Parts: structure tokens; C-alpha cells; sequence
């Protein structure tokens, strides 16, 4: 007698339940799906084939070793489907996880997935939901920014990178975006900011929440970083498949040509 | 240099600066452990590195660090030091820290207490000097009633009196008294000044001495009464009542005179029973007459100059003496050997008042040490830091040689191998001095920077010919620049033809003069026309290394290039002196007629708050000194906090920003004239 | 001038506080060939530093940060003017050199309704980009996802020193302590472990970040060795028309 088939059961039913109920439900309160629902609506019914779900942080560091703080898959889902039959490969970020704080695990799965599509010729979306690096991590966050920027750079040019920010995303992985072709917000619920407020208050000495420091707003008004803003995440996804039909595969493939009336 | 003979295995030396550097020389030639106290600054010092142990003492200033007793108590409980060196300075005269080490074990290289408060005042020194027999000050003891006492005294000893007002406190004053007119009416000037400076209005009137010199004699002795005289010592050439160059065996006298002097000296000593090496200082007139003059109970700081022409370590001579030893000499076992000469190379500009304190961080430091016969004693090392807080004394450089004129010569040529970049010296001063007719000649006094340079230093005048070697040279220099920026490596896709120019015809700006100047090149020898004078020139041309050595007729110079930019300005030092030089071409200089001059506007005063801020702690006060871009204050900010200079140098006059204040951007802080 | 000087002058350029601040054109005098350096725009952006050089009579372009000007942190212009010179460079096979003191990026308002993040990539992908032969070397600090876009390893960097006074940390003591140590409370102590442990360049070290740690006076007689060693360097990326720059 083995326990190897329950313990695949218990590892699937971790990573579909994420890290608890009770932040599935904090999710949802905010009026914020989650990340397997967001690639469900955005790829088409039955094409996604996810990969790498067996994946965990390697850290034992200031009782991160605990059971409790491991999780498979940490807190992001990758992998590849097929948009009106053409196809592509997405990331998602799971803000249950420590926030979506990116670790040696987190940034390996992007870098792999990257150079798949890379190396097959197909377009890359990013749906960004992170509150930053890791700390307890150290310098295995800063190296996984530097592997995915240096990625996102070699990529550029070659195939079409677009991102699409749903949550409040802070630090180095506001670069990332910064990178691609194509940025997208979500209205009253993304954020982009280097720094928090807290930090413009202790030393400009000014008073400023996130609404008018880092919104959807001020970004797609008076900023320039971002390309267009939607209401919540559904016109967002619906609106994301409707202009990924507009774009080419790769460099290598010619503008695409539809059937005319 | 024996080792077997037993002696204290730990030393603490409680000084800075080349003294300790030199004690912790000696005691490693010793084979004795040496501890070493430093300030917060002076961690990464050549002295605390030189040693084995260091302990800190304390904050930057030296009223907290180096004359602090607790921080050397405790130094001393936790090292558990068996002797104590203090060098000199700081507390080398201080009875309580005397007898405070003295107290419960530890020994204290130096002389006792009693001796340090018969000579701690200039009274009683004086008084014990005449008890012992010796040729005193030409005065009288009292003190002066009316202008009758005055002419009496003055009738009394000597026609050519001072009226100065000694005693009290310091005892200076520009007086004579040589007429009895004179005597009266300076006696109520100097009764007045007296009142006014310290109100003692009573005199010890003393006879005026002409153009005296200033010699010393240094004396060793241990506790069996034992004394020797090491030959004299010459320090004339004073400039704010300091000495900058110093010659051992003195020239004005013989040896009749100096056996006197040193007899004198001997007995002066075992009347106050001195046990260590000390100096006894006179002035000496022209009719070959010595008056005693103050006694240094502690080791002289030009006492290397007096080592060399006797070959007697007086560090190793003083350790073996407080250890108990008796001396190992006997008087005639003393020899005159050769000849010594000693300059001092301060941080200070010898444009101003002949030295201002200045400051900065050295960027390169290099000593002549490969040059025959030449002996450099520096506590600084490249990346040194010379701060406010401590003298600003760089180094001290020593030259022995058969007679005067080729000690005289090897100086000369150290100084023109001698590389400070970073801070500025007055390595041109010592160069100007140690040629000039009157010293070599030998007649000087404590006057002769007052007379020389009555309107002060303006730096070494050039004659016709050294102008001419100078244009020759600055063009040679400048023709090797410009032919060695043509060498590039191949190409083999577009060729480089080479120009094959044959002459360069430059026009070169000095001072306020224009030359024309004709310069050829063949191979490693330029010939150099300047005003039809014709000229060679042949070096190495190395254009890398700080000192270029070239021979212009034969004769050998040495040259550095301080400054060059690409419009034509350069600054050389040469024979010690830098100077400013712009070179052009012909046809630029031509051109740069119809150039417009810029002409300047507003006042220097600039200085204001490069951004808001606040300012945690302000330390100027209106009429303080101020130093060559000394650091003015202190604004801190976010993380890094700033600190702004005095690059300009100006009296204080108001200090519109105060402490604290949140003064915004182009806001007035310090007004500087 | 050789290729082997020493250069003691920089044992101890870079004080014990980490308050006080040095200026880093003092190091790039002591490092090239002849202590000359010819500077692009001197007083525009000041906190950073960019310039030709010449480093055994090959010609290379310095970049390096700036700590007297307000403390060294990059803003918009910076940005822009690191990021066209390193392109420039790279475009006729120049080599690099980098100086890192960062501490992160200025913090305000003016600057995120500006547009800071793009700029920052512009720098980043100015540094990924290069194909030329880069050396990099790290005298105090480096912070944050500043110290990914000043060229760290991760981006193809070829070799990369640090001074011993150098450290390489994620945030600040103090931030680290509070974001991670909450509910504990007690930062009399965490603090002095986490700043005796993780306030040194050795958990960079231990992972191979850093080539090696190396004495500052021979910082020169590093550098040359290298750049005689990456002359030849050649390296191949994916065919495409031209990328797509943040500008
Ligand atoms: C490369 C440069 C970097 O390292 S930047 C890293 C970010 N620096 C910071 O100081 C953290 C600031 N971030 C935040 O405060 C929040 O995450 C923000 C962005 C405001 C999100 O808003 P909010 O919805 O209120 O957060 P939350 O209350 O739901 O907290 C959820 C949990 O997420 C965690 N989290 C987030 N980021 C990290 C991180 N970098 N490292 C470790 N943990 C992180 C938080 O600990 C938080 O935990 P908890 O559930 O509140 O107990
Ligand atoms: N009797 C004197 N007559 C004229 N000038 C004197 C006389 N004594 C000293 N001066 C001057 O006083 C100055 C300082 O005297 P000194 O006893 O050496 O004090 P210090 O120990 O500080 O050097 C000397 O430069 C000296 O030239
Ligand atoms: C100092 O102890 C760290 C707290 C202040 C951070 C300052 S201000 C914003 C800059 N960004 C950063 O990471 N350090 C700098
Ligand atoms: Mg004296």
C-alpha cells in the first residue's frame, strides 16, 4: 500500500483551493475574482493545459520551512491556450499567496513559460496582481526581477507582450509592465506606485492615498504609463480578446487578413 | 642596538604624527611591543596601523581625545602598559599627568616633575639660572617706580636697552630705550601699553640685542648625575614665532664658544639634576655674546637634524635612561660628523601672511627616498586626510652631506622631487630660502623673512636665461603631447597617413608677454628657437609619470605638469615654483584676436542653501576664522545629510541662517567677503 | 602608465557612516589612464555621471552614480541621460564601466505624475540591451530593483567586484524589521542580528552574485585584466527588425 495517489489529490485540491477559504472570500468581497477563473474567461473553454503544478519555495528562513507557509505552486498559474484558435501563453499572479510577493519559484515558472513562447513564436499576456518582492526571500526576488527583465528585453521585437494590471501592484515588478508593448487597467481596483504613500508622507513631507497616487486614473489621464482603462474584469477580459485579434503571432508572420462583407 | 640587555616588553605611546610613528620605529628596532592611542579620525592613521594594539580614546577634538586622563587611565589599566612615551607636545610638560602615570606603577619617559616646575615658569627659571652661574638676560630683578628708575637702569647696564614691557603676562611689546629721551618717553608708552594689556604697569627692563640668532644646545643626562651636550643646533629662520628650517652645526661659531656654551648647559642641568634629553635655548648678538633664553624639558621636534652628524638614537638613549641605565658615552666621544639640514613641509599657502592653514584629502603622495643621502620623517600616507583640528604639519625632510654646500644641494634637489597632489604646501618658500645669497653666505637672523620679503612672498623671480628654459621646455612638452596623440594602432579597412610636419610654430602666453617660439623634432631631441635663442632639449618623454627629468644644454632639470586642457592652458612646477602657460599655434593665436572678453558681474558672495532643508547644528560665529574651504556647515536631508564649505575665503560678518531653520533654496546663510 | 598601478588612495575614500557622503569623480580620476576624464553633461542631472575614459589606451565610457547629489537616488532625467549614453556606447563597441551607490529611486508626488516608471525602463532596458563588454563594481550600496537596473549579474554582466564597505539588501534594516518582525514587537534585538547578518555582501557572496569581494587599491589591476580578457566577446540573440524601446 502507497499514499502516492492521495497525496496527488491533496496537492490538486491545494492549488484549486489556493490558501484558504477565507481569503477566497476576502477576494471576492472586494468585488475581485482569482486567477483561474480570469484565464478560464480569458482563454477559450476547454484549451487550457496548465504546467508546472507541483512547484513550492525552496526557503528556510525565518520559519518560512514551516508546513503552514508551504503551498504548491506558489502563488501563480501559468501555461498555454488557444484564443479563436490561435494560440498563446499566459501568467497569472494569485494575491492569496503572501500577496502575490514574487520568489525563486514564482519568477522560475515566468522565465520558463517565457522561453517557451519564445522559442515556439507565440504572444505572451501577463494578468499582474502582486504587492511585491519578497523580503524573507532576500536576493532570490531581486534575481527573479533581473531574470524576467532581461526576458521581457530579449523578447522585445520578437513577439507581442501584453499586460493587464488587476490589482495593486507596487516595487520592482511595476517594471515589468513597463517593458511590454501594451498596458491595461482596471478602474477603482489597480494600482502602480514605486513606493507607498507612507514613504512620500515620511519624507516629502505630504498627505496622498493610493487612489491619487497610483490609480487607474491618473496613469491613464496624466501619466502616460498606461493605454486604456475598463470597469471591472469582465469588459476587461472581453475587451483583451477583442484586440488580441487585431495582432500578428510573431515578427516573422505577416499583419493578419480576415474574411470582408 | 643590542637586544639582550633587559627592557620594557610594552610601551605606550600617547601621541600623533610622525613623533609616534618614530617612537613606534624605534621600539620595533627594540623588539618591543608597541600600544597606540588614536581619536575617532585617526583610525586608519599610518601610526595606529604601524603598531600592534590600538585603544580609542575619544571624539575628534584634542581637548577630549589626546589631553583626556580618564580615556589614558584606562588605556593604560587594560594594556597594562609598562612605559609610558609622550613625544612631545600635548602632555609633555604637564606636572599632573607627571605624577598621576608616576603615581602607581608606571614609568614615565621623560624628566621628573621637580624639574618640569623649576622650568614651568619664566621667573623662577630665570632666578635658577642666575644661582647657577650662568650668562642670564642683561637686566635687573625688580620692579620700575618712575622714568628715574628707568634711566638709571639704563645707566645703569648697557646703552642699547629695550623698554619693553616684560613680566606679567607674555612680556612683549615693540619698545627701545636707547636714549635717555628715548628711555623716558618709551618707559610711559610701555607703562601705558602695560596698563592697558595687563595693568602690572612695572617693568624688568632688559638689554636690546641687534639682529640676534638663535642657537640651542641639547643636553642628556639619566639619574647618576651624568650630563653630555650634543654639538648645537641653528633654528634663525622663524616665521610667526615658528621655525621652518633648521641646520645643525652652526656656522657663526667655533669651538671655543661652543665649549662654553655646552659647559654652560652641562652645569645648568646638574644644578636641576635633569635625567633626560632636553634643550637649553640662547640668543646670541653680533659681538659673539650668549644670553640663556628658556629650557624645553622634553624631546625637540628637529632633534633628527642633531642625530645625524653623531649618529646617537636619542629615542633608544632615552628609553635605556628610564629604564636605569647610565650613559655608555663618555664627552669626547662625541664627533661633528658631517653636516645636516632640516626643512619643515606644512600644509599651509606661502602667499599669505608667509602661511595659511588648509585643508583637503591627498591624492598622491610621494617621497624622494631613492635620492643619495635624504631622510623623510611624514605620519601622512596617500589618502591622508588633513583636518583642522591637528597642526598641519606634512613632513619633515632631512639632508646630510661632507659640508654645507652639498647638503645645501642634495635639499634642493629632494624638494624638486617631491610629490603632494591633493593639498598645498610651501615647498616653494623652503626651495626660495635655501638659495638665497644671504644663507648661503651665512648671515641671517630671526629677522630674515621680515626683510627679505618685506611685502611678502611673491614667489621665485626668473632671470633671462631660466625663462628661456622654461618656454623651451613647456613647448617641447607640448609638441611630444601633440605628436603622441597621433599613434594609433592598424586598421586595415581605412589607412592613417600620418602628417609629416616639420616645424611648429607657437605662440606662448607668461605672465603678461607673448613669444614666438620654433620647435623641431628629431626622434627623442627637440630644438627649440624662442626669440632666436637656440636651444635642445632631450628626455625620455614619459608622459605618464609625475616627474619628467629633461637636459636643456646639458643642464639637468626636473619639471611636473600639474594642469593641461585642451585650450592651451598648462601649469608646471618648475625650480619649485608653478607656473601658468598657454600655448597656441600661430594661426589660433591670430585668430583669437577678434575673440570678445566676458566681462564679470555681481559679488562673489554666492554662497545660499543648494535646497531646502534643516540645519541640525551650526558652528560659525561672526569674525571666526575661517580656512582655506573649510567646512562651513552642516544641512541634512532625506538618507545622505550635506556639508557646505567656505571655498571662498572671507571674516565672518553675519550669519543670517541659524539652526534648525527650515531656509528654503537661494536663501542667504554665511555673508563672506 | 601601466596597467598594474596601485591605487592606495581609495582604501579609504568611502567613510565608516553611512550618512556622510563621497564623491565618486575622485574614483573615476584614480582608476583610468592619466587621471583624465572628459565629462558629458556636467551639470545637468548631477546625480549621475557619464564620460569617456581611456584604460590601458582603449577607449571606454564610465557610468556611475553620484552620492553628494541627493544621495545618489535616480530620478527622470538621470534616467534619460544614463540610458542614450549607454546606447550610444553600445552602438560602436565601447566598453562599460559602472560605479553603483544607489539607494533606490526619489521618492514624491512629481515624480510618479511624471512618469518615473518609464524612464526607469528606459535605463533597464539600456542595460540589458548591451552586447558590449561591461564591468561592474559596487562601492557602498545598492537597493531594491535599483540595484537590478545599474547592470547586476542577472542581466549578461560579465564581471562584477565589491568594495568591502559594499552591501546589498533588499530594503533597509529598519523596513525589513518591520514588514517581517510585527507581531514579535521586538526590534531592541531582530535588528542587531539582522544587521550583523544581512547588512554585508556575503549573502550576495555565498550565491556567486558577485564575481569576488576585492581590496579597493587594486581596483584598476582588476579592471584592465578584464577588458584584455572580453575583447573577443560575441554573443547571438533572436532575429528581429529593431525592439521596442519604452520611450
Ligand atoms: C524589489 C522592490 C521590493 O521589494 S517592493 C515590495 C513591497 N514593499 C512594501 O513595503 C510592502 C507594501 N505593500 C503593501 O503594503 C500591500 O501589499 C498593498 C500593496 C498596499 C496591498 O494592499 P492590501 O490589500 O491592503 O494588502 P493586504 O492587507 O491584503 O495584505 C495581504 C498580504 O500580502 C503580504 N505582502 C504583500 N507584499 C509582500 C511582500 N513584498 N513580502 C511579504 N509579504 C507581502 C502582506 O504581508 C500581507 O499580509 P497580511 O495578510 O496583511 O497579514
Ligand atoms: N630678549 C628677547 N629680546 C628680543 N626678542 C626676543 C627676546 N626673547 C624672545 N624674543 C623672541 O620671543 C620669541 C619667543 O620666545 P620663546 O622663549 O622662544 O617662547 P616659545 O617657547 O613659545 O618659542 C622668539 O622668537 C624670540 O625671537
Ligand atoms: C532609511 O533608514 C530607509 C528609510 C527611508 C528610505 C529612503 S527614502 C526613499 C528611498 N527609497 C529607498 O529604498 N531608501 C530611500
Ligand atoms: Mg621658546
Amino acid at each position: 500500500a502507497t499514499s502516492v495517489n492521495e497525496r496527488i489529490e491533496n496537492k490538486r485540491r491545494t492549488a484549486l483551493l489556493g490558501g484558504g477559504q477565507r481569503r477566497i472570500d476576502a477576494q471576492h468581497k472586494r468585488g475581485k475574482l482569482t486567477a483561474r477563473e480570469r484565464i478560464s474567461l480569458l482563454l477559450d473553454p476547454g484549451s487550457f493545459v496548465e504546467s508546472d503544478m507541483f512547484v513550492e519555495h525552496r526557503c528556510a528562513d525565518f520559519g518560512m520551512a514551516a508546513d503552514k507557509n508551504k503551498f504548491p505552486g506558489d502563488s501563480v498559474v501559468t501555461g498555454r491556450g488557444r484564443i479563436n484558435g490561435r494560440l498563446v501563453y499566459v501568467f497569472s499572479q494569485d494575491f492569496t499567496v503572501f500577496g502575490g510577493s514574487l520568489s525563486g519559484a514564482h519568477a522560475q515558472k515566468i522565465c520558463k513559460i517565457m522561453d517557451q513562447a519564445i522559442t515556439v513564436g507565440a504572444p505572451v499576456i501577463g494578468l499582474n496582481d502582486s504587492g511585491g518582492a519578497r523580503i524573507q526571500e532576500g536576493v532570490e526576488s531581486l534575481a527573479g526581477y533581473a531574470d524576467i527583465f532581461l526576458r521581457n528585453v530579449t523578447a522585445s521585437g520578437v513577439i507581442p507582450q501584453i499586460s493587464l494590471i488587476m490589482g495593486p501592484c507596487a516595487g520592482g515588478a511595476v517594471y515589468s509592465p513597463a517593458l511590454t508593448d501594451f498596458t491595461f487597467m482596471v478602474k477603482d481596483t489597480s494600482y502602480l506606485f514605486i513606493t507607498g504613500p507612507d514613504v512620500v508622507k515620511s519624507v516629502t513631507n505630504e498627505d496622498v492615498t493610493q487612489e491619487e497616487l497610483g490609480g487607474a486614473k491618473t496613469h491613464t489621464t496624466m501619466s502616460g504609463v498606461a493605454h486604456r482603462a475598463f470597469e471591472n474584469d469582465v469588459d476587461a477580459l472581453c475587451n483583451l480578446r477583442d484586440f488580441f485579434n487585431y495582432l500578428p503571432l510573431s515578427s516573422q508572420d505577416p499583419a493578419p487578413v480576415r474574411e470582408c462583407h | 642596538y643590542d637586544p639582550n640587555e633587559k627592557t620594557f616588553d610594552k610601551i605606550l605611546v600617547a601621541n600623533r604624527g610622525e613623533i609616534a610613528c618614530r617612537v613606534i620605529r624605534t621600539c620595533k628596532k627594540m623588539g618591543i611591543k608597541t600600544v597606540a592611542i588614536h581619536s575617532d579620525v585617526d583610525a586608519s592613521s599610518v601610526h595606529v596601523k604601524m603598531a600592534d594594539e590600538a585603544v580609542c580614546v575619544g571624539p575628534a577634538p584634542t581637548s577630549k581625545s589626546y589631553l583626556n586622563m580618564d580615556a589614558i587611565m584606562e588605556a593604560i589599566k587594560k594594556t597594562r602598559a609598562q612605559a609610558v612615551h609622550p613625544g612631545y607636545g600635548f602632555l609633555s610638560e604637564n606636572k599632573e599627568f607627571a605624577r598621576c602615570l608616576a603615581a602607581e606603577d608606571v614609568v614615565f619617559i621623560g624628566p621628573d616633575t621637580h624639574a618640569i616646575q623649576a622650568m614651568g615658569d619664566k621667573i623662577e627659571s630665570k632666578l635658577l639660572a642666575k644661582k647657577a652661574e650662568v650668562n642670564t638676560i642683561p637686566g635687573f630683578d625688580g620692579v620700575v617706580k618712575d622714568a628715574e628708575e628707568a634711566v638709571r637702569i639704563a645707566r645703569e647696564i648697557g646703552y642699547p636697552v629695550m623698554i619693553k614691557a616684560s613680566a606679567g603676562g607674555g612680556g612683549k611689546g615693540m619698545r627701545i630705550a636707547w636714549d635717555d629721551e628715548e628711555t623716558r618717553d618709551g618707559f610711559r608708552l610701555s607703562s601705558q601699553e602695560a596698563a592697558s594689556s595687563f595693568g602690572d604697569d612695572r617693568l624688568l627692563i632688559e638689554k636690546f640685542i641687534d639682529n640676534p640668532r638663535h642657537i640651542e644646545i641639547q643636553v642628556l643626562g639619566d639619574k647618576h648625575g651624568n650630563a653630555l651636550w650634543l654639538n648645537e643646533r641653528e633654528c634663525s629662520i622663524q616665521r610667526r614665532n615658528q621655525k621652518v628650517v633648521e641646520e645643525a652645526p652652526s656656522i657663526f661659531l667655533d669651538a671655543e664658544t661652543r665649549r662654553a656654551m655646552g659647559e654652560q648647559a652641562v652645569a645648568l642641568a646638574r644644578a636641576v639634576k635633569y635625567s633626560s634629553a632636553g634643550t637649553v635655548e640662547f640668543l646670541v648678538d653680533s659681538k659673539k655674546n650668549f644670553y640663556f633664553l628658556e629650557m624645553n624639558t622634553r624631546l625637540q621636534v628637529e632633534h633628527p637634524v642633531t642625530e645625524c652628524i653623531t649618529g646617537l638614537d636619542l629615542v633608544q638613549e632615552m628609553i635605556r635612561v628610564a629604564k636605569g641605565y647610565p650613559l655608555r658615552h663618555k664627552q669626547a666621544d662625541i664627533r661633528i660628523n658631517g653636516w645636516a639640514v632640516e626643512c619643515r613641509v606644512y600644509a599651509e599657502d606661502p602667499y599669505k601672511s608667509f602661511g595659511l592653514p588648509s585643508i583637503g584629502r591627498l591624492s598622491q603622495y610621494q617621497e624622494p627616498l631613492h635620492l643619495p643621502g635624504v631622510r623623510v620623517d611624514s605620519g601622512i600616507q596617500p589618502g591622508s586626510d588633513i583636518s583642522i583640528y591637528y597642526d598641519p604639519m606634512i613632513s619633515k625632510l632631512i639632508t646630510y652631506g661632507s659640508d654645507r654646500t652639498e647638503a645645501l644641494k642634495r635639499m634642493a634637489d629632494a624638494l624638486d622631487n617631491y610629490v603632494i597632489r591633493g593639498v598645498t604646501h610651501n615647498i616653494a618658500l623652503l626651495r626660495e630660502v635655501i638659495i638665497n645669497s644671504r644663507f648661503v653666505k651665512g648671515d641671517i637672523s630671526t629677522k630674515f623673512l621680515s626683510d627679505v620679503y618685506p611685502d611678502g612672498f611673491k614667489g621665485h623671480m626668473l632671470t633671462k636665461s631660466e625663462k628661456n628654459q622654461l618656454l623651451a621646455i613647456a613647448s617641447s612638452l607640448f609638441v611630444a603631447f601633440q605628436l603622441r596623440a597621433q599613434h594609433f594602432q592598424e586598421n586595415s579597412r581605412m589607412p592613417v597617413i600620418k602628417p609629416d610636419i616639420a616645424n611648429w610654430e607657437l605662440s606662448v602666453k607668461l605672465h603678461d608677454k607673448v613669444h614666438t617660439v620654433v620647435a623641431s623634432n628629431n626622434g627623442s631631441v627637440f630644438s627649440v628657437e624662442v626669440d632666436g635663442s637656440k636651444l635642445n632639449v632631450t628626455s625620455t618623454w614619459n608622459l605618464a609619470s609625475p616627474l619628467l627629468s629633461v637636459s636643456v644644454d646639458g643642464t639637468q632639470r626636473t619639471v611636473q605638469c600639474l594642469s593641461r586642457e585642451a585650450g592651451g592652458n598648462m601649469s608646471i612646477q618648475f625650480l619649485g615654483t608653478v607656473y601658468k602657460v598657454n600655448i597656441l599655434t600661430r594661426l589660433a593665436a591670430e585668430l583669437n584676436k577678434f575673440m570678445l572678453e566676458k566681462v564679470t558681474e555681481d559679488t562673489s558672495s554666492v554662497l545660499r542653501s543648494p535646497m531646502p532643508g534643516v540645519v541640525v547644528a551650526v558652528s560659525v560665529k561672526p569674525g571666526d576664522a575661517v580656512a582655506e574651504g573649510q567646512e562651513i556647515c552642516v544641512i541634512e536631508a532625506m538618507k545622505m545629510q550635506n556639508s557646505m564649505t567656505a571655498g571662498k575665503t572671507g571674516t565672518v560678518k553675519s550669519v543670517h541662517c541659524q539652526a534648525g531653520d527650515t531656509v528654503g533654496e537661494g536663501d542667504l546663510l554665511v555673508e563672506l567677503e | 602608465d601601466p596597467s598594474d598601478r596601485l591605487v592606495p588612495e581609495l582604501d579609504t575614500i568611502v567613510p565608516l557612516e553611512s550618512t556622510k557622503a563621497y564623491n565618486m569623480v575622485d574614483i573615476i580620476h584614480s582608476v583610468v589612464d592619466e587621471r583624465e576624464f572628459f565629462e558629458i553633461m556636467p551639470n545637468y542631472a548631477k546625480n549621475i555621471i557619464v564620460g569617456f575614459a581611456r584604460m590601458n589606451g582603449r577607449t571606454v565610457g564610465i557610468v556611475g552614480n553620484q552620492p553628494k547629489v541627493a544621495s545618489g537616488c535616480l530620478d527622470i532625467n538621470s534616467s534619460v541621460k544614463g540610458a542614450r549614453f549607454v546606447r550610444f556606447c553600445d552602438a560602436f563597441n565601447i566598453p562599460l564601466i559602472t560605479f553603483v551607490d544607489v539607494p533606490g529611486f526619489l521618492p514624491g508626488t512629481a515624480q510618479e505624475y511624471g512618469g518615473i516608471i518609464r524612464h526607469g525602463a528606459k535605463l533597464l532596458y539600456a542595460f540589458a540591451e548591451a552586447t558590449v563588454p561591461k564591468v561592474t563594481v559596487i562601492t557602498r550600496k545598492a537597493y531594491g530593483g535599483a540595484y537590478d537596473v545599474m547592470s547586476s549579474k542577472h542581466l549578461c554582466g560579465d564581471t562584477n567586484y565589491a568594495w568591502p564597505t559594499a552591501e546589498i539588501a533588499v530594503m533597509g534594516a529598519k523596513g525589513a524589521v518591520e514588514i517581517i518582525f510585527k507581531g514579535h514587537e521586538n526590534v531592541e534585538a531582530a535588528q542587531a542580528e539582522y544587521i550583523e547578518k544581512f547588512a554585508n555582501p556575503f549573502p550576495a557572496a555565498v550565491r556567486g552574485f558577485v564575481d569576488d569581494i576585492i581590496q579597493p587599491s587594486s581596483t584598476r589591476a582588476r579592471i584592465c585584466c578584464d577588458l584584455d580578457v572580453l575583447a573577443s566577446k560575441k554573443v547571438q540573440r533572436p532575429w528581429r527588425k529593431h525592439a521596442n524601446i519604452p520611450l
